[PDB]
């Protein structure tokens, strides 16, 4: 399959051994152009304009115009200390894509950074990486310093005068610090607690100032943005959702990788033309769109485009368009059991119904699972599903935590019925005290 | 006449919500046939408080919406814990909803006073007197605050305060005991070595066992190594 | 400002949250990690009313009051089915955990737990596993320390640091092993950390030196005094 | 619907009959959970008001209460007359199977209503008691 | 446990007592006086219970001679067994670590995990 | 006693150069103690405190929010098991069987010898390659319960 730069704008400059692209074969294939562009040619206005009528959305998850989130800084001009941070996290359970884009491009995210931050006057900025990808951030260190070294970076690039220095902050390992305003918490050195909105962080950030936050794909389609043309990225894919994505099927499947295609990509060609379908001797059962923190969906599902609208209206999420395929072999008690396990242990602790009530959840399937539920477990699941949506926690983490739950409940509900044997019993008799027999 | 405010800080002893006095217990009191049994199964007759509008029983008025400005306590069916001072206020986090207990003496004069001329020397430190600086404690300066048992544990052990400068020219060190001599009266403390107070002084708790406020700003004799 | 309460009109502060404005006029809704002196965080999530765009508005929303301005022309309900429902599930929550300790504990009585509990109409338990513990800590003389109550309100080291300028008392830990007291066991430093036994709404700072002679509520004689 | 609901038993006969004679603004209907209809009558009106029950198609014939409440000390009295005391009357019609609570309301200095000993002599004793141990006179 | 419940549960007001802590931690009553004299035998104290440490047996013979040996102190009331309910234990429930009963050790209760701890 | 080194503590300085505030350079302060001594002690949180000029309450705050930074003794290597989803669907439940088999612990524990400590830990970015585990600095993909007591012997 050959990757043209007209048609995968983010992996096509990739090589066969897997092996990371400097600076001098980074700019042999038509590097930091779209940075040269914007650097002499173009205001910041005009550039967050240009991301703006040019349809990027937020590759985090939430689909978020990232012109418009640009355009929601102050004009103040006494605010002059500003901050654009990339979310390297990656902390979801079924995304890794921000690995390869890392470890084998960091010099895209170099030039994509520089561009968004000469965009966005921000004098800084911040790699928020987690501390597992080590090589990626070995990769982001050396490309740094690359940058530094040819003036990409620092003070007087290229002539312009703008000044900006790219730092890159490793993570300690918990998942809640993916979330921007618990990134923002974790970057200032304190426990990564989210904050509620208003105010927004692109009003009052980190350390109080204007700050932006962005994904790592963002910041990659934005220099192909730049170089191209806003015409030439509006008619890559005639949808809804501009651009290409990253996308790609993982768990016994034939092929689980990663690919870049255009939106509106049917699921089913993910998973057939590309993942090569499933194994042997495994059917399919059910599979997540966009990560762990996604409803599930049924095999009806895959006949449908890889967007945020056309998920959005099936009951689920587009989410990180990493999709996890479910086999008739997995219990579907035991995957839900081991995804709420996880988001249990991922709560940060602030709020009462996300830290008070994943670890019911988590015990109810616990006692699913050995065959000890007792009647009202699901009635208290479904309950939980009710009372942990957006609006009701601090933060989206919980609504995210009981999507794969609720999904599974509402397409598999004989294998959560079939858990509950025991009668429900919560006293023991004590000798000399009848009862109050409800009936 | 400096004094005529003080008429107005609470009403008399006449003073009423409804006829009926001010409880100072809650309602659900207990143990009020039984509380002085041991002593005689006879219960005794109610304190009577001739002095004040408050009653020495539950026998009154505690009502949040009771026109007073003293409120004994703060309780509200459904709140019995400090939040029952929300019933209490006029908006939460406010005052209270019939004005603060409490009355100024005194309004703000119309004119001013004169600047203060003695503008005072600089402190010199003369050799064989030690100026006394004043060290505060919240647990051992007020004087009834001493006697509560439970403030003996958390007041610190009491020593004195030297320039390192100051104890090295007297060939201290840190927790050894000196003895110095107030009023003719020689008393004995270990040594802490204070970095922030300035040589020519030497640092007293205020308000301890044995040294009394009034030394604040005194001088010191004969202070040495015991 | 004007609100509409459930079908009543009332005159607010625009400057106030929908709590303080509503707990002003006499309307009772549960609330933990609220202080009147500390703000609003919006963390137990006890103080959720229903809050509507218009008059003519049957689905609503689910909002924390306390996070919510009390602004011109807002329509709220207290008493709507969903909104008593999600107050009951977090006091519920909350029961979870909770220590079977209310006959030995000193805010008995006294406490806002039970009250908001009792507020809600939560009685009868359907949880059935196990309940979390905690190690105590020495907090010294003044203070006593029952981790094993706490509801994770944030109240205290609100309070002790941002209120009191506190810097012995902390948040330790995670998801629900979040600890609340000290790096290590010895006495708090402030001269204000009395005020942990009012502030906390649950028993786990209590007064020791009370605890020592202790009384219930309803048992003492009180007066207004000055210290 | 629930037997214990707070009702106003607008829709009782009792109250378009005390409508059609005595006017809208005479008298106050309260909201209460005892079951029975609750009217607010003036004292002025009182006498009146007795009489006309007393001679309605199927009557109230038995005074089945009669007593004081001291008010100065309720707080939620919403929907409520000014009181700083107050004199109710139960009144019960067999024939009807029903019943009626009038409620007088009187003011701290003017504690004086007139007597129902005219209309139902066991008044007689349950004025005795009002007057007894709420100070409330009886004329 | 000297909890106070039966005291304030009393409609006459009969039964006074003070909490007292050993060196353990449990609670328990330094005094425990009932005023038999003014007792209407209402059972409400039993009933407010907690812990089923209070409560009516069947003994009507109660007679005496002088209204102060009426008042009933600790030593009189003080059985050495269970009474009515011959299993209950209230310490066996509440989270308060007592001797011989450590933080989860109670009922339905699980062991303490430090913050300290390296699991996730 | 706790006494940062000579080069701990120019390491914790220059990360305070990075950013306007000293306290954004808590985590890699405890970061920098964990590498250098395998973990971070109780001295060590009172040391970052007096170096960022942060109460000691605030560290300990850090240090216990964050998984990967250890407030107990730890091995001398330290395995960290991914045990997330789409590892449960490709089998972490051998590898763990075979890891408990073969160290003779539980996830959490130790080794009596103090060379290994296993541990359960969040999804590592590498599900396309699942089972994956964390050895103290590398990745191994593609795991096989067969593959693990072969794997152990190469960390000494
Ligand atoms: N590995 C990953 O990338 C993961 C991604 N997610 C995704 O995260 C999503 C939730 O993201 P959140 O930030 O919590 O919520 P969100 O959807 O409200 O915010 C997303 C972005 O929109 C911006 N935004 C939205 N409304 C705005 C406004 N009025 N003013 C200014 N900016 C505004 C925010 O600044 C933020 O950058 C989930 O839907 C999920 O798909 C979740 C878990 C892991
Ligand atoms: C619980 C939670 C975890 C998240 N984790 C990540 C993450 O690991 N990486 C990421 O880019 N966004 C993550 N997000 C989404 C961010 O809040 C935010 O949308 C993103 O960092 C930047 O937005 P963008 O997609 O417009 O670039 C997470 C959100 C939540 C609620
Ligand atoms: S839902 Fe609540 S407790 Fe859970 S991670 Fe978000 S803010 Fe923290
Ligand atoms: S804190 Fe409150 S609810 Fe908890 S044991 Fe004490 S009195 Fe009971
Ligand atoms: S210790 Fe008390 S004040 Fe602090 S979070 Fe827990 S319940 Fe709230
Ligand atoms: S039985 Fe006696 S002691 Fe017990 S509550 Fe009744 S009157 Fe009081
Ligand atoms: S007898 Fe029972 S109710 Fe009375 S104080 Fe003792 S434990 Fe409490
Ligand atoms: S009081 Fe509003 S969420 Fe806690
Ligand atoms: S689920 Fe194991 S590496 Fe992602």
């Amino acid at each position: 399959i050959i990757r043209t730069p007209e048609t995968h704008p983010l992996t096509w400059r990739l090589r066969d051994d897997k092996q990371p692209v400097w600076l001098d074969e980074y700019r042999s294939k038509n590097g930091y152009e779209g940075a040269r562009k914007a650097l002499t040619g173009l205001s910041p206005d005009e550039i967050v304009n240009q991301v703006k009528d040019a349809g990027l959305k937020g590759r985090g998850g939430a689909g978020f115009s990232t012109g418009l989130k640009w355009s929601l800084m102050p004009k103040d001009e006494s605010m002059n200390i500003r901050y654009l941070l990339c979310n390297a996290d990656e902390m979801e359970p079924g995304t890794y894509k921000d690995r390869l884009l890392m470890e084998q491009l960091p010099h895209l995210l170099v030039e994509g950074m520089l561009i968004s931050a000469f965009a966005l006057k921000a004098y800084r900025g911040y790699i928020f990486l987690r501390g597992e990808y080590i090589e990626a951030a070995v990769n982001l260190r050396r490309a740094i310093a690359e940058a530094t070294e040819a003036g990409l970076l620092g003070k007087n690039i290229m002539g312009t005068g703008f000044d900006f220095e790219l730092f890159v902050h490793t993570g300690a390992g918990r998942y809640i610090c993916g979330e921007e305003t618990a990134l923002i918490n974790s970057l200032e050195g304190r426990r990564a607690n989210p904050r509620s909105k208003p105010p927004f962080p692109a009003t009052s950030g980190a350390w109080g100032k204007p700050t932006c936050v962005n994904n790592v794909e963002t910041l990659c389609n934005v220099p192909a943005i730049l170089a191209n043309g806003v015409e030439w990225y509006q008619n890559i894919s005639k949808s809804k959702d501009a651009g290409t994505k990253l996308m790609g099927f993982s768990g016994r499947v034939k092929n689980p990788g990663l690919w870049e295609l255009p939106f509106g990509t049917t699921a089913r060609e993910i998973l057939e033309d590309y993942a090569g379908g499933m194994r042997d001797g495994l059917k399919f059962k059910a599979w997540q769109p966009g990560g762990a923190g996604t409803d599930f969906l049924t095999e009806a599902h895959l006949d449908l485009p890889m967007e945020f609208e056309s998920i959005g209206k099936a009951g689920s999420r587009l989410g990180t368009a990493l999709a996890m395929a479910v086999d008739h072999e997995i219990n579907m008690v035991s995957l839900v059991r081991n995804l709420e396990e996880f988001f249990a242990r991922e709560s940060c602790g602030w709020c009462t119904p996300c830290r008070d009530g994943l670890p019911w959840s988590v015990k109810i399937l616990r006692a699913l699972e050995r065959g000890e539920g007792q009647p009202g477990d699901i009635e208290t699941l479904e309950q939980l599903c009710r009372f942990l949506g957006p609006g009701k926690t601090f933060c989206a983490h919980a609504p995210g935590a009981v999507e794969p739950l609720q999904s599974a409940i509402k397409y598999f509900r004989e294998e959560f019925e079939a858990g509950i044997k025991q009668p429900f019993s919560n006293t023991h008799l004590i000798n000399g005290i009848q009862p109050n027999l409800l009936k | 006449p400096e004094l005529a405010g003080i008429k107005d800080a609470a009403p008399d002893a006449t003073f009423r919500i409804r006829g009926q006095k001010l409880a100072r217990e809650p309602h659900r009191y207990s143990g009020r046939t039984a509380m002085r049994a041991n002593i005689s199964v006879h219960e005794p007759r109610q304190p009577q408080d001739i002095d004040t509008m408050f009653t020495f029983s539950m026998e009154g008025n505690n009502q949040p919406t009771a026109h007073r400005s003293q409120v004994p306590f703060a309780w509200a069916p459904g709140w019995n814990s400090p939040q029952a001072w929300n019933k209490f206020q006029d908006e939460v986090g406010g005052k209270l909803r019939f004005g603060d207990p409490g009355v100024r003496l005194f309004e703000t004069s119309e004119n001013g006073l004169d600047y203060f001329t003695s503008v005072p020397a600089r402190f010199q430190p003369q050799d064989g007197k030690w100026r006394i600086a004043p060290y505060y404690h919240l647990f051992g300066s007020d004087e009834l605050s001493q006697r509560a048992p439970v403030f003996q544990s958390r007041m610190p052990q009491p020593y004195i305060k030297l320039n390192p400068a100051d104890a090295a020219k007297l060939g201290v060190n840190a927790g050894t005991r000196v003895s110095f001599s107030y009023d003719g009266n020689t008393v004995t403390l270990p040594v802490e070595i204070a970095e922030g107070l300035t040589a020519g002084q030497v640092g007293l708790p205020m308000g301890m066992s044995g040294i009394a406020p009034v030394l604040a700003g005194a001088h010191l004799e004969d202070l040495k190594e015991a | 400002a004007t609100i509409h309460v459930d079908g009543k009109e009332y005159e607010v502060n625009g400057a106030d949250n929908l709590l303080e404005a509503c707990l002003s006029l006499g309307l009772d809704i549960p609330y933990f990690c609220w202080h009147p002196a500390l703000g609003s965080v919006g963390a137990c999530r006890q103080c959720a009313v229903k809050q509507y765009q218009n008059a003519e508005d049957t689905r609503g929303r689910l909002v924390m009051s306390c996070m919510t301005p009390a602004s011109d022309g807002t329509f709220i309900s207290i008493d709507d089915e969903e909104a008593k429902q999600f107050r009951e599930s977090v006091v519920e929550w909350l029961m979870t955990n909770h220590p079977h300790d209310c006959p030995v504990c000193e805010e008995g009585g006294n406490c806002h737990l039970q009250d908001m509990t009792v507020m809600t109409g939560h009685s009868f338990r359907r949880y059935r596993f196990t309940k979390r513990t905690h190690r105590n800590q020495d907090l010294g003389p003044f203070i006593s320390h029952e981790m094993n109550r706490c509801i994770a309100c944030y109240r205290c080291v609100r309070y002790y640091k941002d209120y009191a300028g506190g810097t012995d008392l902390g948040v330790y830990g995670a998801h629900d092993n979040v600890y609340f007291g000290r790096p290590e066991d010895g006495t708090l430093e402030s001269e204000f950390s009395g005020n942990l036994v009012e502030i906390c709404p649950t028993g786990v700072f209590t007064d020791k030196t009370h605890s020592e002679r202790y009384n219930r509520k309803w048992d003492m004689q009180f007066a207004p005094s000055i210290c | 619907e629930p037997a214990w609901q707070t009702r106003d038993h607008l829709d009782d006969p009792v109250i378009g009959e005390l409508r059609n004679r005595f006017g809208p603004d005479a008298f106050t209907v309260q909201a209460t959970r005892t079951g029975v209809p609750v009217v607010w009558i003036k004292r002025e009106q009182l006498l009146e008001v007795g009489d006309f029950l007393k001679k309605l198609p199927k009557p109230y014939v038995m005074l089945f209460d009669l007593h004081g409440m001291d008010e100065r000390l309720r707080t939620h009295r919403e929907g409520l007359p000014a009181a700083d005391f107050s004199v109710f009357y139960h009144l019960i019609s067999i024939d009807r199977n029903r019943d009626i609570m009038l409620k007088v309301a009187l003011a701290e200095n003017d504690l004086h209503v007139p007597t129902f000993t005219k209309l139902f002599p066991n008044a007689n004793w349950y004025e005795r008691e009002t007057w007894d141990l709420f100070g409330i006179t009886f004329d | 446990v000297a909890c106070n419940l039966c005291a304030v549960a009393c409609p006459v007001g009969c039964i006074s007592l003070q909490k007292a802590e050993t060196k353990d931690g449990r609670w328990y009553p330094e005094f425990f006086r009932i005023n038999f004299s003014r007792c209407i035998f209402c059972g409400l104290c039993e009933e407010a219970c907690p812990t089923t440490a209070i409560q009516l047996t069947p003994d009507f013979e109660m007679g005496e001679y002088k209204r102060q040996d009426l008042v009933y102190e600790k030593e009189d009331l003080l059985i050495s067994g269970p009474g009515k309910y011959p299993e209950y234990n209230f310490y066996r429930m509440a989270g308060m670590a007592i001797d011989g009963k450590d933080k989860g050790e109670a009922e339905n209760e699980a062991k303490p995990i430090d913050v300290k701890s390296l699991l996730p | 006693a706790f006494e940062l080194s000579a080069a701990e503590r120019e390491a914790i300085e220059h990360e305070m150069h990075h950013y306007e505030d000293p306290r954004a350079a808590s985590i890699e302060a405890l970061k920098i103690v964990q590498k250098q001594r395998g973990w971070v002690p109780d001295g060590a949180i009172h040391a970052i405190a007096d170096v960022l000029g942060i109460p000691a309450s605030d560290v300990e705050g850090v240090a216990t929010f964050y998984s990967q930074i250890f407030r107990q003794p730890v091995g001398r290597h330290v395995i960290r098991y991914c045990d997330s989803v789409v590892c449960h669907i490709n089998g972490y439940q051998g590898i763990q069987a075979a890891l408990e088999k073969k160290l003779n612990i539980k996830p959490g524990q130790t080794t009596f010898d103090g060379r290994f400590t296993l541990l359960p830990t969040c999804c590592l970015g590498n599900c396309d390659k699942g089972p994956n585990m964390m050895i103290d600095e590398d990745t191994h993909a593609h795991l096989t319960p067969e593959a693990i007591p072969e794997l152990l012997e190469r960390y000494k």
